[PDB]
Parts: structure tokens; C-alpha cells; sequence
């Protein structure tokens, strides 16, 4: 049973799926927690930019970092292997990218972030409630109301429909964006299927070949290790550990600890 | 609910309800008394006993010593069912509450009417009385609870009486000691079972017997073809023979030894 | 429910309850006293010994031991019935109810009418009464409570004295060391018990062989064949020989060993 | 049920300590009663008095083993003298009627002097106005101290008899302790095999009975063992069962003690 | 179970603080002798003079076994005193009638000065008027700190004393721990194979004693071969018993370390 | 299943995130126990900054005993043997240091420690009634007001901007340590992988290596150590 | 828990509070190992500052882990400071609201203040002496991971031949008194396997008992004072 389980684990598309729930449930919480809406005149498009770029960012540099076959990738960067390192690269960056782009989807759908973030943008010239002589005003209050200050002095109406079209906007941005990912998504396979040598089946077997082999040499190399530590011992202390040690045994004297201590 | 069908509902009616309460206690009574003497095979050979004699030669000093045992045996049935209902005292309160006194009531002064006094009286084991008599109610139905459960313990003191004073005649008079009766006893019943056991098994083996004659072979379980591969049978047991093995028996001893069933009488070839 | 059907309900009223209260409690332990009679076996040999005489030979002083031993041994049965009774107290408060005095009333004030006595103290136990003599009514209640336990309590301790008193005078004057007796108590409860258990095999063999001469064969189970094969029957046992062995029964020795029961005098010849 | 002896304090004067002193002491009799019974060590004391029928034997010996017999049956009555005073229902319905009006406190001299006796009778009850609940919550812990007060003391002094009876014991019994303990170990030894015996011993001379007279014997796959590997050709005689009942105070036999009448006995 | 052992204050003057000393001494007092009972070493050190009756052993050589002894059966007293003062029960019913109403602040001078003694005495009960609660709780949280700085305080006595003596047993004794380790052991294990031979050789003299009074003795399967493997002919006499009982202190014969009495008599 | 347990306990990436979990838990409830955020004008300054790092800074002093690598580091430096032994000791630093960090962020990120911890550092020059010529009170008052004294006295949209203000200062406060730790991640395992002189597939073999040189050399120690004292006592008591 | 509020006499709890049960567990740490008596032991029949510490600090755990926890709760703190008319009032706080408002927050903050002191100076101990033991003493790890071995499976053997060489002695006199041994299933080939061969003489214990600290001699590594003693 677990054995399907794994099966299904190596499914591509079943770990993308589970990086993408669990992506969107922490988006969740975080802006149920810790968001807040700070209300400042001055610079609140910062805090709503930074919370819509900074977390895709490090999300976008996380999945990049947590492969280590890149960084063999860069250190042979650092003919046909051009071609190999270009797929094996375009395979991996979909994984790298498909969280910070799940990231900025939900954000923009949700649609606070973009509230908060990009309201004291908005046009009033056209609203002739707001004259605002001092034009000073106009700019606090409109930063003003969007966060918590409802402000019941008929402009809640009008920030309403200020909201709406942000909100509105928010949406197309994001279904704008789901829209070009998947054509880049399209073309970028484009690529993985007009630049490629190798035959269609040809990559996935390469692949599973390369998996074995890096797995097998793995345990080959602890093996080897293993019966290396194991003839040292045998040469130090004259038994093999884990078998019929009654035979002889060295007694090592003092001298004898400094010679395993090279490696 | 079979038991919520059967239960008391008294009829609240001058000179109706004793009737009902007669032919709703002494009926399932009489019920239970003749299932009693039905179900005792001491009473069939009692019966047969007469039938195949066809005269009644024999006298009444045999026919009484059994026949107090099959009424005995029976009897106890209606008896712990006539108890129980005079213990309950729903039987007797709405018997006899059209018998109340008029001058008799207690507990208040004199408010109780004369002009239908047996029917009012009558219902009071309905409940269905004026809220102004209530206390005479609970007067009545007290009174004459206690007159019930006054007769059913002493009922129950009347038969712990007889069984001991029968016990001890059925000791004192038999010429037998008790410890060779309870053989005695011990035989009746150990013959009994194992002649029931043995005639279904011989009923079968004969019928096995026969039905192979009709088709050329017999069906039988795994268990039931041990019956025929062990009791083989030859025939059937003739009339007489059955008919001396019927009956009552009265210890015949003989040639010195004793005999415990008339079956055994048999046995020794008489 | 029997529990229902044998609750001891108070009929309250005046010369009445007493005398159901008498036979709502006498007549159970009637009933329980009769029981320990007629399961005891030792009133029946005791019986069995006054048949077969006819004469009355046996002096009255030796059979008393043994007298005294069916009625004590079935006296449990009324005793553990008069007194769980007692204790409870319903059985008594509804039989004194009506004797209390009026005028020794204690726990209020002389306002208890003397118009019909008999009949308000009546009703005390089915609290039948006006809440203006809830006192007198509680008072008469606990003081009535007060004396059904106090003779209960009185009862256990006359019949804990009275054991004592048996059974330290009944190992005193037997003639015989009480380790022996024991002995001898573990003997005819031991007798009693081959006794029965060969009574039935000795009876179902005889039964088999009954059956057998007239069916042809008999039906049995698995372990009934070891019944009729181990143990065979030639005949039955003499009448005058079954009278040997029915009675009482009083250590009567041997030459100088005990015969512990008449069976086993028999067994000697 | 618990209900049934359960203690009913009867609210009267001079009346509830007659009953507090039958509800303790009559099941404090009973239990005593009963120890000495189940306590075999009484019964050949008993048969003792018996078989002399002169008092040959001296009161001094009797009284080291008498105590033993008196004592290991006192622990019921106290362990039920002790609860009840614990409980302490019984001790306040016991004295409730004695308590002096002019030592109350708690309060002012409020407390009535027409009827103080039967007013002091119904305080264990709660039937008592409301006025005076103050005055019977007072005598309902003064006079529930003085039972647990009591019942405490009365548990030490217990406590110190038990040591002081048992190093006393130590003290005063010429073998040492640990040979003790092998004596107290072959007693119980000794009285199981016996009994043990004595069932298998009638059994068998109960089997040789009853087939005489049916002709055979109906035993059981286990109980025929019995008469296999234990036959019987008799009983054993009266005398012989008169020489090993009774008591026994360490007779010694040519450097070889015995420790039972039987091992007595069975040294001739 | 619970509710019979419970602390109930009786709220007198005079009285309450006898019940203190009643309520929790006697339960320690009573544990203090059942640790006395089940050691074995004290019988034996009772014993000690039984067999001499002359004093043969001097102050010094039988002093140092003293102090083992109330040790081990103190562990009771001081795991049920501590326990109360903890809870503070007993000390707020006993000396709440010796509060100093001087000391008593916190408050206005609101208590009255012509019973002092019985208001306080009333505390523990909940008995105290609202007004009074304020006098009612800072002496019982007076008093709470006190018992419970008593309390803590035995503990550390109890900390301090057997880690000193310890050492001090360790410095005192001439053995090593490893030493002692072993020789304790020795009793610890000496003694329960002691004990199991004592009931086989119980059970086979018994069984012989029987025997030879019925002519036969009914045992189970497993007391067939206790029958055929330990077969004994008498018993040991009394001078015999005697020479195992009693204190000993780490003789030595030629060498050869002795553990105990029966070591020492197994040389002869 | 057990066996996978500790398959999957080899692996790094679940130890780092099991620690992660355990301190922000612990810290939820502990920020809530006996934190409550007090005002001591004199020192409060000290206060914020006391339960912001030192927490996290004793994990760090944790982390590096939990290990018995280092300890052998030390004795061996009091070269290719530096190189190695870096290696390590940057593999060490990993796993040691993202526990501290993880305290320090989440902190950051709540915004209670700042608020008393800087609150006395803030400006007050854009409100107009902060004036205090005396230069007293406005301390005291800064230093006072937003632990729990709310003054409703036309001082509480003050409280609003300074905790707001600060909280965005703390929450801009957060991401940057974060990204920061991310950077010097990065860097430092491509130093790692450029400056070794080893391929990361012969570093594999190196590393397993490592984790079994202790237990094969441990487990012949406990056989032959044992075997001794048999012999000890065969000639002391002739007992196996 | 119970917090008095009497003046002049809290401070008096507070200390009994924590310090009282915290060293009682320091003295339960000490006896339950028994390394403390063979430093007993050794000073008894006869440079070791660095094994006591060693050995001190290992049962050290149980009173510290009590003494901080105990700070946490942090109602022992305001105790002490509040107590140092009116300051029995403050006294009364935890059982004028802006004089009782500022001392409650000032008891608060520097009770975790104290707190964390102990905490911080844990790590430092726990850290510096560990590493500088290791460094001042000459055997390596994996040698000092030997000798804790053979230390670990010294206690382990000595209590295992301790209880059979007990059997085959006491089954000895026993069987000397009555005649046999009851001895059970298991060990009945205890006494046949192991026939000992005498008592061993006191002060042949004696001599294995004490500190031992790598005596080597002819260059034959030795680690116990049984070591030696073969």
C-alpha cells in the first residue's frame, strides 16, 4: 500500500499539485495573521508591494536552491551536453517556479494585497466630493479609509466602488498573469520537444536511468565505505566486528590509536 | 405486547364486574389446570389403565393414592396464578367494591351519598370518582387491598401446610424408606428418557427401512447412517406387547426382589 | 416484577394492620421454616425411624440430639427473615401504629385531638395525615422506627448467643474429640454424594436393560456405552436390605473401631 | 444492603443512646462471637476441659496461649469499633441529650431552658429550628470530635498492645525467633496435609461402602486414582484420634523437639 | 474509604489543638510501630539479650546497630507528618486559638476583645462573620506560611541527615561500598533461600507426621518429589536454632571473612 | 514504518523544519506568559533586546555542543586537513544556526517585541501636542503609553501611528534578515562546491565515510572492552 | 501555589520556595551515583579537582531544571523586591491604584530580568568546562570513550558475578543447617556451573576499591583499579 503511495509521489504532477495546496494555505493563514494593512499616508504601496514580490521571490529562490542537481548543473556550466544540461535545467526551473507563481495567483485573486497596496494610486479628479484645497488631506484620507477607517462621512459609498475597482483590476492582473504563464508553459514545452535529440521516450528513460544510477552508486559508496572502516578495523584490532571475535584480539597500545587517526 | 393484551380492565358496574372478575382470574385458571393434567403422563395410563379393562374391577383404594398425585402434580399451577393475582389485589378491589358498606368508610365524616351508593362505589377502582370522595377511594381501595393480600398470604400458608403434611404421610404411610424411593424415582425418569430416546431412533431405522423398499435407497446425514450401520431391526413390536407395558404399576415384588416399572414386570418374562 | 408483587403495602386502619402485619411477615417465614424441614434429610430417616418400628422402642433423650438439629439448622430461614424485616421496620411501624399513646406524645404541644385516636395514628404509616401533625406523625414514626431496630438488633444478638451456646456445649458433651468428628463430617457429606452418584448409574444401567429385552437394542450417547460397558447389572437389591441402611444413626462402635454411618455398619455384616 | 444496617438515629431522650449502645455493641458481639468459633484454637482449649476431666493442667501455661485466642478474634470487634467511631453518627446520637446548655457557645444565651433535654435529642435529625442551628452545629462538631478524638486514641492504644504483646511474646518464649517461624510454618503444613488427607481418607472409605451394597462405584476419571493408589482396610481407632487433640507447649524429646501432638505422637 | 480518614476541625478553644496533635500524631505514631513490626532486625536484636541475660555484650560494640534500625521504620512518620503540614490542616485548627489578636494587621481594630480566643477558634469551620473574614483570612494565610515553613523544613532535616550519615556509615565501617554492596546482598539473598528451605523441610516433616497417623498422604505433583528429593530423619534442636539468631558484627577467622551467624556456625 | 522513521531522520531537510515548528509553538505561549510587555522608563531598551536574541542566541551555544564533530575540530586545530574540516564545520553552521534565525523571524514578524522595545527611540516631531519643553514626561510618556496605558486623551491615534509605523518597520524588519539568510545559504554551498577540491559525487563517499567511522570504531571498542572483563573475573572468580 | 502576604516575613518564603527544594534534589543527585563514595572511598584509605567536577555537575541537572522553572512562574521574584505601613499593602497586591500599578510591572520585569541570568550562565558552564577538560586531558575521545566503557560494563559484570557468587555461597550453609537446598528451576545448575572455590579475602577488595586514573605501567594500558589489580 505505502509502495503506491511512493508511486504516486513520483507523479510530477501530484507533488506540484501538493506544493501548490500547501502554498495557498499559508498564503491563507499569513494573511489572516500577520497582515494588518498598515495605514500610513506616506509609504503604504511599499508594504503592499513588498508582501506581493518579496515571499514569490524567496519562494522563486527556494525551489531553485532545494535541487541539488542544479548546482552540478552550474558547476559543469562553470554539443549534446549543452543539450542535456538545457532540458535537465528547463525540467527543473517548472518545479522552481511553479510555487511563486501559485504564490502571486492567489494573492492577486484574493485581491487585499493589491487593495492595500496600490490605493493611494487612485484617481479622485473624476469624484467631486474630493476637492481638497489642501491637496495634502486628500491623499491621507484616501490611504486612510482602504485599511480599517470606515470614516461614515458618505465617502464610505465612494470608497466602496474605489475598492471594487481595484479589486476588479486585481482579478484581470491575476487571470492576466495565470493566462501568459500558461502560454510561456505551452511554448517552453515547444522547446523541450523541437530542441531535444532524444526521442520522446528516449528523455524518460534517460531519466530513470540517471535516478538509478545515482541512487546505486549512492549505496555503492556507503558499501565501500562500510568495508573500508571494516578493514581497518580488521587490520588494527585484528577480528572482523560483528563476527567470532574469539579468536585472537590485538590489544592495541597507545601508539596504535594515532595511526587510524589520518582519516 | 401479548402481556398488554391479557391485562386487567376492570368493568367499573354494579353486579357486572364480579362476574368479570370471576371469569377473568378462575378462566386462565382453569386454563392452567387443564394443561396441567393434560402435559402428566401419569394421567394417561391412568386412563388406559380402565379403557383395556373394559369392567372397573379394581377398587377405589389404588385409583386415590395416584390420583391425589396427578391433581397434585397439576394443581400447583392454577395456585401460584390464583395467588399471584390476590397479591397484585387488582382482582379482588374491583371484585368486591360493590360490596363496600355504606356504613363503613372511614377517614371522613358521613358525605357519602345514598342515593346510588352500589353504583358509585362501583367505580371507584376506575379512579373515575368526584375529587369531594377521594379520601373515601383511597379508604376503599386500601380496605380492600388489605382483604386480598390478607387471603393470598394465608393461601400461600394453606398449601406450605398441605405439601408438608402430604410429605410426610407420602413417608409415613408407603411402605417403602425414602432412600430406596428416591431410586425408585431415579428409575421412572432414567427409563422414561431412554425410552423416548430409543423409540424415535427405532421409528427411524424402521422408517429407513421402509422407504428404501420405495425408491431402492434412502437419504440419510452423516451422523444418521451410524443409526442404521448399529440398530438393525427385524419388525415391528405386536399389539400385546405394547398393551403390557401400559397402565399403572404398584410395586409387585417378586420371588423375593423388587420391580420398579411395570415395563420391568415385563422384563423378568411375567 | 415480583419485588412489586410481595411489597409489604400498609393497609392503614384502625385493629386492622396489625393483623395483616402479623400475617404479611409470619406466614413468609412459615413458608421458609416449612422449606427447611422438608429439604433437610435428617427429619426424613427421622421420620423413617418412627415407620418401621411401630412400636415406639427408641427412647425420646438420644433421638433429641438429632431433633434439635433439623429445626435449628431450618431455623435460619425464619430468623434471616423476621429479622431483615425488622430492620427495615416497615413491617412493624404499621403494626404498632395504632398502640401509641396519645397522651406520652412528645415533640409538640398538647394539640393532638382526642376525638378519633385510634384512627388518625392509623394512618400514620401512609403519611395519610394533615401536614398539622407532621411532627407528631415524624415523631411516632422515628420513635416506632426506634423499636423494630432495637428488638432486630436484640434478635441478632439472642441467636448469636444461642450458636455460641450450642456450639460450645455440643463439642463439650460429644464423646468424641472434635478433630474426629470432622473427620466424620466429612464422611457422610462424602457418603451422600457416591451414594447419588451411583444411584443414577445403577438405575440407567438398570434402565438400558429393560429396554434392550423389549425393543431390541437401546439408544445411547458416547458416553452412556461406558455407563452399560464398565458397569454391568445382574439384578436388584433386596427390600429388607434397602431398610437397613434408612434411619438415624449414633456412633455405635465396632470392637473398637468406628462405624461412621449405618451404611457402613452394614457393610461389616 | 448497606441501607438495611445502616445507623437510624432515633431523635429522643434517653432513648437514642439505648440505641447507639445496641447498633455498635450488638455488631461488635456478633463479630466477637464469630472469631472465637472460626478460631480452631479454642475447640481443643475446648476438648482440653474434656477428655481430663480433672484440670490436671495449671492455669499458667493456658493463660500464654489463651490471650492469642481472645486477641486474634478482637480484631474484628475493634476494626468495627473503630469505624463506627470514625464515622462518628453513632457517638453523637449517643450523647446528644448530655450536653450541658449552660457550656454551649457559639452564641448568646439564646438556647431555651423549657425542654432542653428533648430539644438536645433532636439535634443529630435536623430537627431543630432554625434559631438554634448555630447551637447544633456546635454540639454537631463538639460532639463529633470527641468520637473521632476517641476513635483516634483508642486506635493507639491498640497500636501499642500490639507491640508490646508481641515483643513481650519474644521476650518471654524460650526458643528464638526464627525456630518460631519454622513452628509457625509446619503448623500450617502440618493442618493442610491433614485435611487434605481427610477428604481423601473418607473418600475412600466411602468407596469401599457404598460397593458393597450397589456392587460398584461410579467415580470419575480423576477419583479413580484415588482408590487405585490409596486403600484403606479400616478406620483408625477412637483413642487414637483422643491423643491428637488438643494443646501443646513445646515438649521436648531427648534433644529433639516436636512441635505437634501428631508429631508427638508420631514419636510414640 | 476516603471520607472515615479525614481531618474535620473541631472549631473550640482548648480543644482543637488537642485534636492536631490527635488527628495527625497517633496516624504517624501507629505508622512509626508497623515499621518496626515488619523489620526482622528488630526481634533479633531483641533476642540478643534473651540467650545471654547478662549483658555480655558492652555499650560500644552493639550501640552502632541501633541507629539502622529506627532509620528504616522512620521513613513512615516522616512521609505522612510532612505531607499534613503541607496541606496546613492541622495547624490552623491547632493553634489558631494562640494567636497573638497584637500581631494582627491589615486591618482596623475591628475584633472584639471580649472572646477573642473562641472567634479565632471558629475559623477553620467557615464559621466567621463577612466582617471578619479579612481577621479570618490573614491569619490563614499566616498560618498556611507557617505550616508549610515548618513542613519544607523537615524535609531538608530528612535531605541532610541520611546523606551525612551515609558517608559517615561508609567513613565508621572498615569496609568498602563495594564491599558492603556485596555483603548486604548476601542477607538480602541468604535470607529469602532461607525462608523457601524452611517450608520444604516444614511440608516434608509434616508430611511424614501424617503419614504415619492415616498411612497415607494425599499431595500434588509437585510435593511428590519434594518427598524424593529432600528426605529428612529428625530436626535440628534448639542450641542448634539458637546459634543463627542475633546481632553480628563482621567477624573474621583466619582471613577468611564470615557474613553472618550462619556463615560463622557453617565453619562450626 | 519505525525503520522509516529514521530513514527519513537522515535526511536534513525534516530536522531543520522540526525545529522551526517546536520554537514558534513554545514561543507563542511563552511570549504571553511573563513577557507583558512592561514599561520601565529607565530601562526598556533592555528589556525588548534581551528576549529578542538571547533566546535564539543559546540555541546557537546549544547547537554547537549537540554535536561531537566540533569538539574533535578544536582538539585537532589546538591545508587540506583546514579544507576539509571547513567543510564541515559549514555543515555544522547549518544546521545550527537555523534555529535561532527561526526565533528571531517569527519575533519580527509578530511585532509585539519592537513596539516595547524601540518605542522610546521613535520621533515624535510630527505630532504638535508631544511638545515638553521640559523634556521629562516625554520620555516617560513615550516609555509609558503602549503597554497598557491606553489614554484616551487625544494621544490614541498617536498609539495607532507609532504601533502601526513600528509594525511595518517590524514586518519590513522581518523578510530582509530572511532574505539576507537566504543569500549567505546560497553562496556559501557554491563556495563549498567550487572551493573543495572534491566532486560532489566524491563528497557523497566522504560524508558517508563520516557517519559510520564512529559507530564501526565504537562497536569494536564495546566487544573488546567487555571481553577484558570476563577474563578479569574468570581470574578473580572463575566466572564467565 | 501558596503565596503568603505577610510584611517583613514573605521574603522568608521565597526563599524557602525554591532554594529548600532545589538542593534536596542536588543531595538525591549525589547518593543515587555511586562515584561520590569512591571519592569517599579513596580519601578514606589514603591533582583530582577535574573528575569531581565531572561527577558533581552530572547530577547537577535535576536542582538547576527546578530552580528556573520555578523563576519562570516568576511569583517568587515579586516577593522579594515588593517586601523591600504602605509596603505591606504592596505585599497585599498579588492576594492608590498608580502606586500599585508601577511596582507590579517593575517586580514582573526584573524577575524574568534574574531569570535568564542563570540560563545564560548554564550555557557558559556547560560549554567552556567541557571543552577545557577534554583539552587538559591528555587521552583522546575515543580512548576516554574506552574508559567510560570499560567503566560501563565493569558495574554491570561485578553486580552479575556478585549474585551468583552469593548463591554459591549462602546455598552453602544453609545446606549446612537443614540438609539441602530448596533451590528453584532456574538456578539448580547454578551451584553445578560455578563450584566456587573459597571466600576471597578482605583486603583483596579493599585494593580494587577507589579512584583510578590511568596508571599505565610497561606501557599496558590500565583503567580500573581492578585493571591494576590483575
Amino acid at each position: 500500500l505505502n509502495n503506491i503511495v511512493s508511486s504516486l509521489q513520483r507523479n510530477g504532477i501530484f507533488i506540484n499539485s501538493l506544493i501548490a495546496a500547501l502554498t495557498i494555505g499559508g498564503q491563507q493563514l499569513f494573511s489572516s495573521s500577520t497582515f494588518s494593512c498598515p495605514c500610513q499616508v506616506g509609504k503604504n504601496f511599499y508594504y503592499g508591494s513588498a508582501f506581493l514580490v518579496i515571499p514569490a521571490l524567496i519562494l522563486l529562490v527556494a525551489g531553485f536552491a532545494l535541487r541539488s542537481q542544479m548546482w552540478t548543473i552550474t558547476g559543469e556550466y562553470c554539443p549534446l551536453e549543452c543539450k542535456l544540461a538545457c532540458l535537465r535545467f528547463f525540467s527543473i526551473t517548472g518545479r522552481a517556479v511553479i510555487a511563486p507563481l501559485t504564490w502571486l495567483a492567489v494573492t492577486l485573486l484574493t485581491g487585499t494585497y493589491y487593495e492595500c497596496a496600490a490605493s493611494e494610486f487612485a484617481s479622485v479628479d473624476h469624484y467631486p466630493m474630493f476637492d481638497n484645497v489642501s491637496a495634502s488631506k486628500r491623499e491621507e484620507i484616501l490611504a486612510g479609509f482602504p485599511c480599517c477607517r470606515s470614516a461614515p462621512s458618505d465617502v464610505i459609498l465612494v470608497r466602496d466602488e474605489i475598492a471594487l475597482l481595484h479589486r476588479y483590476q486585481s482579478q484581470m492582473l491575476g487571470w492576466i498573469l495565470i493566462t501568459l504563464a500558461t502560454i510561456a508553459a505551452l511554448v517552453s514545452c515547444c522547446v523541450a520537444k523541437c530542441c531535444s535529440p532524444l526521442t520522446s521516450l528516449q528523455h524518460c528513460y534517460w531519466t530513470s536511468h540517471l535516478q538509478n544510477e545515482r541512487e546505486l552508486f549512492e549505496q555503492a559508496a556507503e558499501q565501500h565505505s562500510r568495508l573500508l572502516m571494516m578493514h581497518r578495523i580488521k587490520k588494527l584490532f585484528g577480528f572482523i566486528p560483528g563476527s567470532e571475535d574469539v579468536k585472537h584480539i590485538r590489544i592495541p597500545s597507545c601508539q596504535d590509536w594515532k595511526d587510524i587517526s589520518v582519516p | 405486547e401479548l402481556f398488554s393484551v391479557v391485562a386487567f380492565h376492570c368493568p367499573c358496574s354494579p353486579a357486572r364486574n364480579y362476574l368479570y372478575g370471576l371469569a377473568a382470574i378462575g378462566v386462565p385458571a382453569l386454563v392452567l389446570f387443564i394443561i396441567g393434567i393434560i402435559l402428566n403422563n401419569h394421567t394417561w395410563n391412568l386412563v388406559a389403565e380402565c379403557q383395556h379393562r373394559r369392567t372397573k374391577n379394581c377398587s377405589a383404594a389404588p385409583t386415590f393414592l395416584l390420583l391425589s398425585s396427578i391433581l397434585g402434580r397439576a394443581a400447583v399451577a392454577p395456585v401460584t396464578w390464583s395467588v399471584i393475582s390476590l397479591l397484585r389485589g387488582e382482582a379482588y378491589v374491583c371484585a368486591l367494591s360493590e360490596f363496600v358498606d355504606p356504613s363503613s368508610l372511614t377517614a371522613r365524616e358521613e358525605h357519602f351519598p345514598s342515593a346510588h351508593a352500589t353504583e358509585i362505589l362501583a367505580r371507584f377502582p376506575c379512579k373515575e370518582n368526584p375529587d369531594n370522595l377521594s379520601d373515601f377511594r383511597e379508604e376503599v381501595s386500601r380496605r380492600l387491598r388489605y382483604e386480598s393480600q390478607l387471603f393470598g398470604w394465608l393461601l400461600i400458608g394453606v398449601v406450605a401446610i398441605l405439601v408438608f403434611l402430604t410429605k410426610c404421610l407420602k413417608h409415613y404411610c408407603s411402605p417403602l424408606s425414602y432412600r430406596q424411593e428416591a431410586y425408585w424415582a431415579q428409575y421412572r425418569a432414567n427409563e422414561d428418557q431412554l425410552f423416548q430416546r430409543t423409540a424415535e431412533v427405532h421409528s427411524r431405522v424402521l422408517a429407513a427401512n421402509n422407504v428404501r423398499r420405495f425408491f431402492g435407497f434412502v437419504a440419510l446425514n452423516k451422523d444418521d447412517e451410524e443409526l442404521i450401520a448399529n440398530f438393525p431391526v427385524e419388525g415391528t413390536q405386536p399389539r400385546p406387547q405394547w398393551n403390557a407395558i401400559t397402565g399403572v404399576y404398584l410395586y409387585r415384588e417378586n420371588q423375593g426382589l423388587p420391580l420398579y416399572s411395570r415395563l420391568h414386570k415385563w422384563a423378568q418374562g411375567l
